[PDB]
């Protein structure tokens, strides 16, 4: 009843306090719990007052009262055809888990305890090198580009994989690589190249001929990005920056911008009012960042840009390069053929042995019941965790919520 | 009382204003003939209609000529709005009367006022603020200045005029108590006039130079003595929120809750 | 709106053609046909343009080369064709479809765009006729948002005139007065009536600041008008005013009505003109000229006046390059120069030349 | 694991923009479109995932057929809602300004035909809070009941009355919109990212109303909403000192000045001592005075005559009276010019005027026709509004006191037959 | 160590100084910090798996 849904209500409110944020199923499920012990008549005196400590966390000799006072204060305990696009798109876009099976290492292995699975993976083993091969310094990579490298005596082992379709070709790249493996040095050489596509005897880098458009999936990595591209290609002297203008006050100032990185997004609007049609056929070169994001609910824009840019480069016969970066992924043939990336010259496929440090995963879960139970399993597995973490090695849990 | 819960009401209520805008009647009575007969512009009554409160009175003050050719009907082409306050049976406006340069053309006729409920008389708060008007007003006369009472009939507005007798304005020269029943009132003080409302002629406003009109919201920053100048633009609406800055003045806070939620995911512009 | 406008535009109708799936569809003859006209072309890409049917015209174009085209075009050898805006009045080729775009035009001087004066929007409007054989002509007239009303309202309708003499008068009077037309005061105003401004006044009389429709409104409205056009002009020393009454023709307006000049112009020059003025000072006089600030700025060229300023011989006082004083004082230098230009501001250059002796003997006088 | 494209569910919104752009005319140029997307290639090479049966792609190998009756039912969805108008027999579309607004501001179709119907000239801001509340962007925003306790403590906080809404998600969204406009903290983390939501979102759904709003004229209307557009950007209501614009300032200061009530205009009159007498802080007497003339002024001229009976001529001279700082006011400054009619009612006419760094100090010359109407009006008014600025306009009547409109012109003489 | 936007906008840095050197083994923070400057970490573990 009303009379005592309104007090449920103060007595969720009361739980939310003590817990903060947690799913919706846990925190109901404890406070139902909670109530369930001031209810019951088989605890007396401190003992229930105990419990709810050991189970709610401390409470303060003041709040024990009011939690009483409301459990007191409870009453009871040809022609086309129409489709629908809702059964169709996929709920819940990028949490899918579509594959029908997932193949276990051999190393991996299942050991199941009370209320949680844990499962552990080993280290995997870098592919020995190939007889007669060697890491490119960057002394044997062309003379222009070299400058900016400083302070680096080695390219990495994936970026010397394909440095060479990175300068010596036009034709769309796509990498895939475990994080670590140092994606970003291989995208600034398919800058670099550009970069060298105009320059002159008496003037570096001449500057009005190319601005590049740079699209990466977060904010942040926008900022960094900009950062750190600025200090690199600063050898040819290009100005960068994010472009976060609202369209009118900045554009005259983004005119003498180049090589700008942006959200998919920002990109998409500021087609729509035309902010890039006083830019375009001044872009010889577009990097989609982490391109997976394809898989998003955000996917349709990315997929929205790059159609746009091929059916204009269709009609204008002026064409442009585009450099794809995604984890390592299959369909990625079909993204090739998205990008008209030439599978022959321009596709590059790597799989999770280039991670350049090798990862060992173990996955625990928890088949509870109940999910307040759940919870309070979850803080038992991270005491687990954290002994591990015993020796010299560093630690790291990312919660749900900052407040959490 | 506070009334806090009554500043709500009244406030969604006001924003359906204009639907009465478009019902009006006009009191059509026993014409004297050797009198004036108003015409009121329709915009400035409709916009003057949708300013107000369904509580507190709100008041203007009439400006007009009468045409070439023709001294016996008064068009009223203009009305001024000046810091006031109301009550819901009368309405507290400062001394001083309008001074203006667009006004130096015409002449004042008198003023209007919105009236929460109807009443088949000019209510006494009504006679002796006119009469005090034209005791302390030589350029108010007596014969050609009027009280149009615009009161509100379900879904509706509804309007009469009036003008004092001579018996009226002595009364009302002397009356002190203003309460609903002071003694020696009489329907002798008073008188209807004709008026007519029309669409051939647009009306304009007159509004305070340096704020708005309307000052219920502050009562202790109305004086009778306040002195103010104006301007050539329209009143704002009664619950706009201008009128009322104690409201949107309503923070207490500490900036550091913007910690929490500390992920700001934008992506956009 | 643009002299180099023209090509750009004709470059992306190709694309649109050729995106349309079919292409070259404004040529109607084969290409062996138009060999015999390409032959006598410099403009490399006007080749290729014209290779579709397509055609173009503007300020680089010779007379000749422009009499082929009109002649190409209404002969049917060629489908379509873009101008710039300046070639509306000049051009004796019509059409059936005419579309104006981007009417407004850049003015380096305020550095602002400018709308295109309405008299000329409807020459290019008129530019539709085919009477001949067309049941019909057509225009498409592309346009801001702001333009759109006024264009919805006055190409319709027909159109009011309103007198402008009010505002150029001096020169008139003072001439006038030298011929002895207007002997004194009384003459001026009769010479006032015999105007269109005279009409016109009141029948607007708000547009010419004239606050009455009365008589003595007209008429003290008129008086006031020679009162301070000949004070104005006896003022400049152009004119002796004696008694109050009669007028006299002096040296200075003497000399102005000989040569036929912007009157403030040598005003200008009466003040500016001292006993030791040089060739420093005579450069920059003449180029304040009525005639010089007549200079047309394109996209607001400033940049490029500044670097021509950098290698010209005399240097300038904190100039602002987008005034056309200041550009013709240094397309003047380049011409003593000899230094090589642009064409587009070398034509502007020539025209410069083909006024300023005149000027020059002026200042001599 | 694949990739996958969501595009499906997103292809009515795409479709429309394209057709905003220009770049698809027709039927046909729709589905050479959706041929370039990445949903393409998948529903090529995975059919029977995305809801192709072998048979009927064998029946038709290169997906004409289901791909125009997807552009198909593409454009019927935008035209229901007007954002298109695309008869089936041509197969052609056409853009409304309906549609370009939908586009520009990223809101879905959905959305922007709630403010079709919902919109009206004589809306209050009680009601333009609630038409926002109803945007469909945020169709799946609920209540919830333990929010529900503090949901009413901020319903009784807010300065624009909700009450029209009891507890509902329009009640819900519209207290948080305030909340983040009145700058209120939250206790519930769940309404916390909620308000963000919300609020991220307002602009550019707030936006467009305001264009919507406009382009139809109603000035009252696009007031308010350029306003709320105003008081969202900088997350205060105009009832605050304009000097808050600039975060540069002391909060103590800003909030001493508000204490007594001084009118901000009435600033300029004080100079650097003057100022700091006021709130008697004169140690910050000077830097006050700088802000006082940071913040973007115009003052304006305006000549007019009459052309025909019908229509009048008006130049509008605009002179900068503030000094520009590019740490303040950047390389560009945004200012709406919009003459509205006697009442300020209708909005007769409307420019976007834009002052460039280069060209504070120089008087700009707006030259506009206006129309004149058969009961002779006693003034229009001229306002000016910074787009970005808020708390900062200025309003010039331009009376008609005086005004002789010309003779009315006589017929032309007949063509005769 | 606890890291987070929400605290501060020196001491995040002033912390990150502190997590290089050895100063934290175990630190909790939002993806935001994962997005953010880059900074690793030997063994790193989400917990519970879920977002709002």
């Amino acid at each position: 009843t009303k009379e005592t849904r309104e007090t449920y209500e103060v007595l969720l409110s009361f739980i939310q306090a003590a817990l903060g944020d947690q799913p919706r199923d846990i925190l109901c499920g404890a406070a139902d719990e909670v109530l369930a012990v001031l209810k019951n008549e088989k605890l007396r005196d401190k003992e229930r007052r105990k419990e709810i400590d050991l189970l709610l966390g401390q409470t303060d000799d003041t709040r024990y009262h009011v939690l009483v006072n409301l459990g007191k204060k409870i009453t009871d305990y040809a022609p086309r055809q129409v489709l629908d696009l809702e059964d169709l798109v996929f709920t819940q876009g990028s949490h899918f888990m579509a594959n029908k099976r997932c193949q276990l290492p051999d190393g991996s292995f299942r050991r199941q305890r009370k209320g949680y699975e844990e499962v552990h993976v080993p280290a995997l083993k870098p592919k020995p090198f190939g007889s007669e091969e060697q890491l490119l310094p960057v002394e044997k990579l062309p003379k222009y580009a070299q400058a900016g490298f400083e302070g680096f005596k080695t390219l990495n082992r994936i970026q010397s994989k394909l440095y060479r379709a990175a300068l010596e070709t036009d034709e769309n790249l796509l990498l895939c690589a475990p994080t670590g493996a140092g994606k970003t040095n291989v995208a600034l050489m398919c800058m670099l190249r550009e970069i060298g596509k105009h320059i002159n005897m008496d003037g570096t880098i001449n500057v009005d001929d190319f601005k590049i458009i740079y699209i990466a999936p977060m904010r942040s990595l926008v900022q960094e990005m900009v950062g750190s591209f600025g200090k690199r290609l600063a050898t040819y002297g290009i100005t960068v920056a994010e472009l976060t203008g609202d369209h009118q006050l900045c554009k005259e100032e983004i005119s003498a911008t180049q090589i700008i990185v942006c959200t998919p997004e920002k990109w998409d609007i500021i087609t729509r009012k035309g902010g890039e049609r006083t830019y375009t056929q001044l872009v010889r070169l577009i990097i989609l960042d982490e391109i997976h994001l394809l898989h998003d609910d955000r996917g349709p824009v990315l997929e929205a840009l790059v159609a746009r840019a091929i059916r204009n480069i269709e009609m204008t016969q002026e064409d442009v390069r585009l450099i794809g970066l995604s984890a390592t992924l299959p369909n990625y043939e079909d993204v090739a053929t998205f990008l008209r990336v030439d599978p022959a010259k321009g596709l590059f496929y790597f799989d999770n042995s280039f991670r350049p440090v090798p990862l060992e995963q173990t996955y625990v879960g928890i088949t509870e019941k109940k999910a307040i139970k759940r919870f309070q399993i979850m803080n038992e597995i991270v005491y687990e965790k954290i002994m591990e973490h015993a020796g010299k090695n560093q630690v790291l849990v990312f919660v749900h919520s900052r407040k959490e | 009382f506070s009334s806090k819960t009554e500043w709500r009401v009244r406030a969604i209520s006001a924003a359906n204003l204009h639907l009465r805008t478009n019902h009006i009647y006009v009191s059509s009575d026993d014409i004297k003939e050797t009198g004036y007969t108003y015409i009121l512009p329709k915009n400035v009554l409709k916009k003057f209609i949708c300013i107000s409160d369904l509580r507190a009175q709100i008041a203007g003050y009439l400006y007009g000529v009468s045409p070439p050719d023709n001294p016996q009907v008064k068009e009223i082409r203009c009305i001024v709005m000046v810091p006031q306050w109301g009550t819901h049976q009368t309405v507290h406006l400062p001394g001083q009367l309008p001074q203006h340069e667009y006004l130096k053309e015409m002449e004042p006729l008198g003023w209007i006022h919105t009236q929460p409920n109807e009443s088949p008389q000019l209510s006494p708060q009504d006679v002796t603020t006119h009469a005090k008007i034209m005791a302390d007003n030589p350029s108010w006369d007596g014969e050609k200045t009027i009280i149009i009472t615009c009161s509100f009939t379900p879904g509706s507005c509804t309007l009469t005029a009036y003008k004092l007798t001579p018996s009226g304005y002595e009364w009302g020269r002397q009356n002190t108590d203003k309460g609903n029943n002071p003694k020696g009132y009489l329907p002798s003080h008073y008188e209807r006039v004709q008026m007519l409302l029309s669409d051939r002629f647009l009306g304009f406003f007159m509004v305070p130079a340096q704020s708005s009109w309307n000052y219920n919201f502050m009562g202790v920053r109305h004086d009778p003595n306040m002195k103010y100048e104006l301007q050539l633009a329209n009143p704002k609406e009664f619950y706009h929120e201008v009128h009322r800055p104690s409201h949107f003045l309503n923070f207490a806070l500490l900036q550091e809750g913007e910690v929490y939620s500390a992920d700001r995911e934008d992506l956009y512009a | 709106p643009s002299r180099k406008q023209t090509r750009l535009t004709a470059i992306d109708i190709l694309t649109t053609c050729a995106a349309d799936i079919q292409r070259q569809r404004f040529l109607h003859c084969t290409e062996k046909d138009l060999i015999p006209y390409l032959e006598k072309l410099s403009d490399s890409t006007l080749k290729e343009t014209l290779l579709n049917g397509v055609g173009y015209l503007h300020e680089g174009l010779s007379p000749m080369e422009r009499r082929l085209v009109e002649q190409l075009f209404s002969s049917g050898a060629i489908q379509v064709v873009v101008a710039s805006r300046s070639l509306c009045w000049g051009m004796n080729v019509a059409a059936h479809l005419v579309i104006i775009m981007d009417t407004q035009y850049y003015n380096g001087k305020i550095h602002a765009y400018v709308d295109y004066p309405i008299y000329d929007v409807l020459q290019m409007v008129g530019h539709a006729n085919r009477p001949l054989q067309d049941d019909e002509g057509r225009c498409v007239i592309m346009c801001q948002g702001s333009k759109k009303d006024f264009f919805k309202k006055f190409l319709y309708e027909p159109l009011p005139v309103e007198s402008h003499l009010d505002h150029c008068m001096h020169d008139h009077f003072n001439a006038e007065i030298v011929t002895k037309t207007i002997e004194n005061k009384q003459d001026a105003v009769d010479y006032l009536t015999w105007t269109f401004l005279y009409r016109r006044m009141t029948q607007n009389p708000n547009y010419y600041n004239l606050q009455g429709i009365s008589h003595r409104h007209l008429s003290d409205h008129l008086s006031e008008l020679v009162e301070q056009t000949l004070s104005d002009l006896e003022q400049s020393k152009c004119i002796s005013i004696e008694d109050e009454m009669d007028v006299a023709p002096l040296n200075l307006g003497m000399i102005a009505a000989y040569y036929y000049i912007n009157y403030t112009t040598i005003e200008l020059f009466s003040m500016s003109l001292n006993a030791k003025t040089k060739v420093r000072g005579l450069i920059e006089i003449i180029s304040n000229a009525a005639e010089y600030e007549n200079i047309p700025i394109r996209h607001h060229e400033d940049n490029l006046l500044r670097q021509l300023a950098q290698k010209v011989p005399h240097k300038l006082n904190n100039p602002k390059f987008n005034d056309p004083h200041v550009k013709t004082n240094l397309l003047l230098q380049a011409h003593l120069s000899r230094m090589q230009l642009s064409a587009e501001l070398q034509s502007d250059t020539e025209e410069i030349l083909s006024k300023a002796i005149r000027l020059i003997q002026a200042c001599v006088d | 694991l694949p990739i996958e494209s969501q595009m499906v569910s997103k292809l009515p919104d795409m479709l429309n923009a394209e057709i905003v752009l220009g770049n698809v005319q027709n039927a046909k140029d729709a589905v050479n479109w959706l041929g370039y997307a990445y949903l393409y290639i998948r529903m090529l090479r995975s059919p029977t995932l995305y809801g192709i049966s072998h048979d009927d792609l064998k029946g038709d190998p290169l997906l004409d057929q289901r791909r125009l009756d997807l552009v198909h039912t593409a454009a019927l969805m935008l035209d229901k809602n007007n954002l298109v108008k695309y008869d089936k027999k041509t197969g052609n579309f056409q853009v409304t300004e309906l549609g370009r607004i939908a586009s520009h501001y990223y809101i879905t179709n959905d959305t922007v035909q709630t403010y079709n119907q919902l919109l009206k000239p004589t809306l209050s801001e009680i009601e333009l809070f609630r038409v926002f509340s109803l945007s469909s962007e945020f169709k799946n925003i609920t209540v919830r009941e333990e929010e529900k306790l503090e949901l009413q403590k901020l319903l009784e906080r807010v300065p624009i009355p909700v009450k029209e809404s009891i507890e509902e998600p329009s009640a819900k969204i519209n207290v948080l919109l305030q909340a983040f406009i009145s700058q209120l903290k939250l206790e519930g983390f769940a309404l916390m990212a909620d308000m963000v939501y919300v609020t991220q979102s307002a602009g550019r759904l707030m936006r467009a109303i305001f264009e919507i709003v406009l382009n139809r004229g109603w000035a009252q209307l696009t007031d308010k909403t350029l306003n709320l557009c105003k008081m969202i950007d900088k997350r205060m209501w105009q009832s605050m000192c304009p000097l808050r614009q600039f975060r540069k300032l002391p909060e103590e200061v800003v909030k001493k000045i508000e204490k007594k009530n001084f009118p901000f205009e009435r600033l300029y009159d004080l100079n650097h001592n003057e100022i700091g007498e006021l709130i008697r802080m004169p140690k910050m007497g000077k830097t006050i005075h700088k802000y006082v003339h940071l913040f973007p002024k115009l003052e304006l001229s305006v000549h007019l005559q009459p052309i025909t009976r019908s229509t009048l001529k008006v130049e509008l001279t605009i002179t900068p009276d503030f000094q520009w700082d590019e740490k303040v006011h950047g390389s560009s400054e945004a200012f709406w010019i919009l003459v509205e009619d006697v009442d300020s009612e209708v909005i007769l006419h409307h420019e976007y005027f834009l002052l460039k760094a280069k060209y504070a100090q120089d008087e700009h010359l707006i030259t506009f026709f206006v129309p004149v109407f058969e009961p002779l009006p006693p003034q229009y008014f001229i306002r000016v509004v910074s787009d970005r600025w808020l708390s900062c306009e200025t309003q010039l009547p331009v009376s008609f006191r005086h005004l002789i409109l010309p003779e009315k012109y006589p017929p032309p003489t007949e063509l005769l037959d | 160590a606890i890291h987070h936007a929400g605290m501060t906008r020196v001491d995040r840095t002033l912390v990150e100084d502190l997590f290089a050197d050895k100063h934290i083994q175990v630190l909790v923070s939002t993806a935001t910090l994962a997005w953010g400057v880059n900074l690793p970490a030997h063994t790193v573990i989400i917990k519970g798996t879920q977002v709002y």
